[PDB]
């Protein structure tokens, strides 16, 4: 459902578990291509709590798939994306969303 | 024919009672009719 | 209850109110006449474009211009607007100040006629840019309907037409002459219509809430001051037969003819029988007054300014039909044989009759009896 | 008493002096601008109005009356009692039944009888030249538009093939300039005029629009292009018409679509009146026959009438997203 | 916006200077008051001084105090002159602020010659502009003026609410945004959870004048004419949120008696609006009417003849005819709607008689357009046909004992007609004439005694009132069965004709005073006894004959105790 | 940029971020609710740091403390990721 794709490896030990905030520096791009989302536009980076169900069930895996200052690409298909009614007038239903997901800081 | 004209003649009027308060009315209802002071209205030529 | 035990948010508020009503209320102020002086004033455009010799209109012609331009934009119906309103206000205090004066030896002829000079380069001031158009234009997009619209355009056309100078008279009668609207006296008529008279049940029903004691909600008034129900829209009633006074004052022919006769238009109505019937049912609301008040010798002082006010509405529509006639317009003098005024006059002068001797008898009546007989030498 | 339906044409039986002031007892017919039938009495129907051919002078003759009497006219007074010439019946009142007039059939029949009410005389009020010009173009129009309806009738669903279509022609040329003249008669008066000059003529022109869109040009063009819009070519077109009619198909397509939208421009009860058919124009977006046309039409409706945004659809919004693809 | 910038200074100002100066006014005239009180038998003036300071309004003493405007009337006025000058000095700075009194130095001087400027130098076109420059010239040359109309909405607050007026504002807010939007489900269900935030707020009943001069009531009104407006073509849209409408709006009257007439000024719409609004569940327009027009005798003799006139109308109407509704839901036909008429008699019996005392004024009006139209009181008093109130309150009896009438039940058409023939004799009896005005023998008091009279026998009065009525009979296993109350026969009915026949046909007579006691009051109370058990003492039919005794019928025999002599 | 689409995109940025909050304050504006706080009574109504003529010469509009209570603006960071959520009403 959901696979990490190394683009820069970081230091590969410390994994964020269960019970701490996560910041990241996504840039969500469509199925298509199409980009639909990005961080670096808003100059902040996404700062959630990791478990508490805030993001999509995929890019929440994704995360704590990956370490610290590791880029990779989250591949998170409509079944763990929004899937049937997607996003309103931002993703269109049933469509494969795929993320350049940059864990830059914990805290 | 509005209120405070005047009552010219072959005018069809109608004729409240002032105690009562019941207009002049044809009954109809009987092969014979009456008349009667009733709430309902009867038109009236005034013919003199 | 006293103030000291009052709570400081509720005293602020009622300190608000006070304030409001007693000080700054009262207290007036005086811009009209200056801001409509600068608004007339063109300023350098006489040095700036010296090779156009018809310059663009001043801020003053422009403002007017607004308002024709909203008159005349097609709607179904007048809607409210502070800025027209204000500015009626404005213009009507800027053009009659010099009416207004803004024991005593009396007024040389040098002294009075340049009071009238001067209030006639006042409505100069105003009828040279349009507010003679203006006025009509916003009476006719009343339609009829009552309001502040018809109340503050009827005002400012008093404050133009004061003294009844021909040149505002001439204007407003060729532009209705030009435009052949009938909306403008379809209006006057349905505001004579709606020109209400002496209401004796109001009158009953407002003796028994005054006597009645209440309570209002911000601490306790034994009775709250409200407008009488009784002879509503007095002033503007007053001020409508004013100004068609004030259109048919100095014997303009043209005008009396108009107003009982439309013959470019394709409606016609008669004005003039349009006042008789008002002073009838005037005549028939007062007569029904006076009967209540028969049996009663004693007049209550409701009941007395009730019929002052009455009384001085029927005076300003004697004196609209004396103008209506006033120069010897056979048509007017004939419409006016033929219609119902004989008959309005006998009840009257039954009316008059009776107040004569029953305000005669009680001694406190004798400023009504007085203003009574103004009445009845109109 | 706004509309082009109560204008009536009052002309004199005798043509030397069918100009002059009509006097009292003359004998004259009375026609009904729009419609271009005539007053009559029949005796199964009673005070009808039927055609001129049927028209005669022992039917159609009407006098006006100066009182109910037995042994000129003017505006404003005079009030005239309209009485057949052949006959001594007069144009009377027929009481409608209380049920009716209770729903609210304010209308009353027409009969011919010596009922002698007091209300059976009539005021004449001469109509505006605007309405008189307008009743005349609408009967002509009419009479034209379904000439050309019948006509698209007759070979419907009949494959002409091998020579032209037996019926007549089709009035095309009559029809194309018609239209254009009605595009003209309907355009919108000029940005560059006065504010007032500008607002007055926006009357006239509204007024205009309301007259026919009573009368019916409206459902009567909407007739037309449902006739054309049968054939999907101009070639499927000639196959039914022939190819002498063919050539000129997409040009009255888009004149009936151009005269709808200026028939429907700055009209509230016009467009109001096409809430039914905003399904229709929508149907018909994809037409390539006059598609500018049509796209107008629906922006007309859109633009004025607040009530069919209220029936918008998904359907039709994806139509509309179907134009851009 | 800086112009407005500058007027909200000048309204924070004048507030700031509200409490500065009234801590100043509250504390001397305390001071005052204790030192009149400390002088020993005060004299006349004293007491004038004393009534004036204590046990006066607050407003009128407030403007007593400030009454010191004019040097001429400064006398009559008790502040010091050291206080009074600090209300003179702003008041003189106000002036200052407002502009009374080359380059320009200021906002106003800067506004003023930039449009003077601007309307010199060119003909604008753009009428927008032209409004909104000479906007910007009005107000510049009388802002002060601009004060006097900012002023009603300038509402001081205690420092300790502000976080209820935040959120009272903020839904509010909520509220007046959807405005621009069209009325759907998610903007229903929004509106329905702000006007229940507002309900909660404690500051909505706290301070009933902030809310007014808010004009929330002018909002919600307008959400409701837009609900109604759209409603008014086939079924009303979201009755839900017309049901939040006047849940707020019937409140609102009862939060103040200023707000009643705020809200009776409206009057005239509800009144129109109620033939859509009656079929709702809910709370209707005609209930926001009620509210505006119960127990208020300064507006209730305000209220209008054509609005008497369209109520009337409507409950001829609802006579005429049968619930379009209820064919609809299949009850059986009968071209009589009672639930219709009930609610319209409902109204009149409050638009007539208020704080136990008939108004004259409009009960005669409302008798008046009564018996103009007869088709108001439904098949009974009909000119022909019209039985009589045993027959059509009997023969309503057997339609509610089979299903086949009653059955088609939310609303049962056999208690529906006993219902709005009680409202109907409650409202004429109601509308009866004052024992005051019968012993002065007014004619027009006599002729409505009579024509009540003439309506309503006494026959039918004593006769229903002696109508057999089901108790809760105790059957098998202890199962009792307690009334419907909802769908049969119930004692407020027989209340409201038993108060028609004290105030018209009233006890005169002994041997009539025994021939009602024994029938139908006798056995009402001998009933009510035997319903005292307490096996039936919590029934909900004894609580309603117990009400219904203690109201209507008790207080007869109080009035009529001194008629029992010789018994 | 062109200058139908400077006005576009700046009008664009005002409809998406900033209309419904400003339409919220300006019919906000009408109203002047002033709370009883002491920063209230220290408003003066001419410059209170200045006297004499400097006090009469007139503060510029909008610098002094206003204290009428107005509901602070609320915003939602615009996040297009997260879980998906009757609802309650979206913020700018």
């Amino acid at each position: 459902g959901v696979e990490i794709e190394t683009i820069s490896p970081g230091d590969g030990r410390t994994f964020p578990k269960k019970g701490q905030t996560c910041v990241v520096h996504y840039t969500g791009m469509l199925q298509n291509g199409k980009k639909f989302d990005s961080s670096r536009d808003r100059n902040k980076p996404f700062k959630f709590r990791i478990g508490k169900q805030e993001v999509i069930k995929g890019f929440e895996e994704g995360a704590a798939q990956m370490s610290l200052g590791q880029r990779a690409k989250l591949t998170c298909t409509p079944d763990v994306a929004y899937g049937a009614t997607g996003h309103p007038g931002v993703i269109p239903p049933n469509a494969t969303l795929i993320f350049d997901v940059e864990l830059l800081n914990l805290e | 024919r509005s209120e405070g004209e005047k009552v010219r003649v072959g005018d069809d009027l109608i004729l409240v009672s002032v105690s009562s308060e019941r207009y002049l009315h044809l009954s109809t209802a009987s092969g014979e009719l009456q008349v009667d002071a009733s709430f309902m209205q009867t038109l009236w030529n005034m013919n003199p | 209850t006293p103030l000291y035990n009052l709570p400081t948010h509720r005293a602020c508020n009622m300190f608000l109110e006070s304030y409001k009503a007693a000080w700054i209320l009262t207290e007036d102020h005086s811009f009209e006449d200056r801001m409509i002086d600068d608004l007339s004033k063109a300023g350098e455009q006489e040095e700036e474009e010296e090779e156009v010799e018809e310059k663009k209109p001043d801020p003053l012609h422009q403002l007017v211009l607004h308002f024709s331009r909203t008159a005349l934009t097609e709607k179904s119906k007048l809607d409210e607007d502070y800025l027209y309103m204000a500015y009626a206000d404005i213009m009507a205090k800027s053009c009659h100040l010099e009416e207004g004066g803004e024991e005593e030896v009396e007024v040389s002829f040098e002294e009075k006629e340049m009071e009238k000079q001067r209030l006639l380069y006042q409505q100069s001031r105003l009828h040279t840019r349009g507010a003679a158009e203006m006025v009509l234009q916003m009476i006719s997009a009343c339609k009829g309907e009552t309001g502040a619209m018809v109340s503050s355009t009827l005002k400012l056309g008093i404050s133009i037409l004061n003294g009844g100078n021909a040149e505002v008279q001439q204007k407003m009668l060729d532009y209705l002459k030009d435009k052949k609207e009938v909306g403008f006296f379809q209006s006057i008529q349905a505001l004579m219509q709606t020109c209400s008279v002496l209401d004796l049940n109001a009158f009953e029903r407002q003796n028994k809430a005054e006597g009645l004691g209440m309570v209002n909600e911000d601490g306790t008034v034994i009775n709250r001051q409200n407008g009488e129900k009784v002879m509503a829209d007095d002033e503007f009633t007053q001020d409508l037969f004013r100004f068609l006074q004030l259109l048919c004052e100095g014997h303009n022919n043209d005008f009396q003819n108009y107003l009982r006769t439309q013959t470019g238009n394709t409606t016609t109505i008669n004005i003039i029988i349009c006042t008789v019937d008002y002073l009838l049912r005037l005549q028939e609301s007062i007569s029904d007054f006076y009967w209540y008040y028969s049996g009663k010798d004693v007049i209550e002082e409701q009941g007395k300014r009730n019929f002052s006010k009455a009384m001085s509405v029927a005076k300003q529509v004697f004196n609209s039909l004396t103008e209506y006639i006033q120069g010897p317009c056979t048509g007017n003098q004939q419409s006016l044989a033929h219609s119902r005024l004989w008959d309005a006059v006998v009840g009257f002068l039954h009316v008059f009759a009776h107040m004569m001797m029953k305000l005669a008898q009680d001694s406190s009546q004798i400023e009504l009896l007085k203003e009574l007989l103004d009445l009845q030498k109109d | 008493c706004t509309h082009a339906r109560s204008l009536w044409r009052l002309e004199p039986l005798r043509i030397s002096w069918s100009g002059s002031h009509l006097r009292w007892g003359q004998p004259l017919r009375i026609r009904h601008v729009t419609t271009g039938r005539y007053l009559a009495l029949t005796e199964d129907q009673g005070l009808v109005v039927v055609d001129a051919c049927k028209a005669h002078t022992k039917a159609t003759s009407f006098c006006f009356r100066v009182s109910k009497e037995k042994l000129e006219i003017k505006y404003g007074e005079s009030l005239c009692f309209v009485q057949h010439v052949a006959s001594g019946l007069w144009l009377t009142y027929a009481a409608p039944d209380p049920k009716a007039l209770r729903l609210g059939v304010l209308k009353k029949k027409a009969i011919l009888h010596q009922e002698g009410h007091m209300d059976d005389a009539l005021f004449l009020t001469r109509c505006q030249q605007e309405e008189s010009q307008a009743a005349r173009m609408i009967h002509s129009t009419a009479g034209l538009y379904n000439q050309f309806i019948k006509g698209l009738d007759s070979f419907s669903g009949k494959p002409r093939g091998s020579g032209p279509p037996a019926g007549p022609a089709l009035p095309i040329e009559a029809v194309i300039l018609s239209l254009q003249d009605l595009i003209g008669y309907f355009e919108p008066p000029s940005e560059e005029l006065q504010h007032e000059e500008k607002q007055s003529k926006l009357r006239s022109l509204r007024n205009r629009q309301s007259l026919f869109q009573e009368e019916g040009m409206l459902s009567l063009v909407l007739n037309c292009i449902d006739r054309l819009n049968v054939y999907t070519t101009a070639a499927h077109f000639a196959e039914y018409a022939g190819e002498e009619a063919a050539e000129s198909w997409k040009e009255i397509v888009n004149l009936l679509y151009e005269l709808l939208a200026s028939l429907i421009r700055g009209n509230r009860a016009n467009c109001a009146l096409f809430s039914t058919n905003l399904d229709w124009v929508v149907s018909k977006l994809d037409r390539l026959e006059a598609s500018s046309g049509i796209l107008e039409v629906l922006y007309c409706v859109l633009i004025e009438s607040p009530e069919v945004l209220n029936i918008i659809q998904e359907n039709h919004i994806k139509s509309i997203i179907s134009l851009l693809d | 916006y800086f112009c407005d910038q500058e007027l909200q200074h000048r309204v924070e100002s004048l507030a700031a200077f509200a409490e500065r100066y009234v801590d100043k006014l509250q504390a001397n005239q305390r001071s005052r008051y204790a030192l009149l009180m400390r002088a020993f038998t005060m004299s006349a003036a004293e007491t004038a001084r004393r009534t004036r300071e204590f046990r006066s309004p607050p407003q009128e003493q407030i403007n007593m105090l400030l009454h010191f405007k004019d040097e001429a009337d400064e006398e009559d006025c008790p502040l010091p002159e050291d206080i009074r000058q600090d209300l003179q000095d702003f008041h003189q700075d106000l002036l200052a602020h407002c502009g009374i009194q080359k380059k320009p130095q200021s906002l106003q001087e800067l506004v003023s010659h930039m449009v003077v400027r601007w309307a010199q130098e060119d003909y604008v076109q753009s009428p927008e502009l032209v409004r909104a420059m000479f906007s910007l010239l009005h107000r510049q040359y009388d802002g002060l003026g601009e004060l006097l109309r900012a002023l009603p909405r300038a509402y001081t607050i205690s420092p300790s609410s502000v976080e209820d007026t935040m959120s009272l504002l903020e839904c509010l807010g909520q509220i007046r945004s959807l405005l621009i939007v069209q009325m759907g489900p998610q903007e229903e269900n929004l509106m329905i959870q702000s006007i229940g935030n507002i309900m909660n707020n404690k500051v909505f009943y706290q301070h009933p004048n902030l809310m007014r001069a808010l004009g929330m009531h002018e909002t919600v009104m307008e959400v409701m004419v837009n609900v109604l407006g759209g409603g008014e073509t086939k079924e009303i849209r979201f009755p839900k949120m017309v049901t939040s409408c006047c849940r707020f709006l019937c409140y609102f009257c009862r939060i103040s008696r200023q707000n009643q007439r705020s809200m009776f000024d409206h009057l005239s719409y509800l009144l129109e609006n109620s033939g859509i609004g009656l079929g709702m569940q809910g709370s209707t327009p005609l209930d926001v009417a009620a509210a505006s027009v119960i127990d208020n005798n300064e507006l209730a003799l305000a209220l209008q003849e054509q609005d008497l006139e369209k109520v009337v109308s409507y409950l001829a109407g609802c006579g005429l005819q049968s619930c379009p509704m209820l064919l609809a839901k299949g009850y059986p036909d009968i071209g009589w709607n009672p639930c219709g008429g009930e609610r319209y008699l409902d109204f009149l019996r409050f638009a007539v008689f208020v704080n136990g005392e008939s108004v004259e004024e409009n009960a005669n009006v409302v008798v008046r357009l009564l018996i103009r139209k007869p088709e108001c009181f439904g098949p009974a008093l009909r000119g022909e046909g019209g039985s009589g109130l045993l027959a059509a309150i009997e023969e309503a009896i057997r339609i509610s004992e089979d299903p086949a009438r009653d059955g088609p039940n939310r609303v049962h058409l056999g208690h529906a007609i006993m219902s709005f023939y009680a409202a109907l004799i409650d409202l004429l009896g109601r509308c009866a004439p004052e024992m005051h005005l019968i012993q002065a023998g007014k004619g027009e008091a006599l002729r409505i005694r009579a024509i009540l009279r003439s309506l309503v026998p006494l026959d039918d009065l004593v006769g229903i009132i002696s109508l057999p009525l089901q108790i809760p009979t105790l059957g098998k296993d202890g199962a009792l069965v307690q009334p419907k109350m909802s769908a049969s026969f119930v004692p407020d009915h027989k209340a409201s004709m038993v108060l028609f026949l004290d105030r018209v046909y009233g006890i005169e007579n002994q041997d009539f005073l025994l021939h009602v006691l024994d029938v139908g009051f006798l056995p009402d109370m001998r009933a009510a006894a035997s319903l005292d058990t307490a096996t039936f003492s919590t029934t909900e039919m004894a609580l309603a004959l117990n009400r219904y005794l203690c109201l209507a019928v008790l207080p007869l025999i109080t009035k009529c105790a001194p008629l029992f002599a010789g018994t | 940029l062109p200058g139908p689409l400077r006005a576009g995109y700046y009008d664009l940025l005002i409809s998406i971020h900033l209309e419904s909050a400003c339409r919220s304050r300006r019919s906000m504006l009408s109203e002047y609710i002033v709370p009883l706080t002491p920063e209230t009574r220290a408003i003066t109504l001419f410059p209170p740091g200045r006297k004499g003529g400097n006090a009469r010469r007139h503060g510029l509009p909008g610098v002094g403390v206003t204290t009428s209570l107005r509901p602070p603006h609320h915003f939602s960071p615009p996040c297009f990721v997260a879980a998906l959520p009757e609802a309650p009403a979206r913020l700018s």
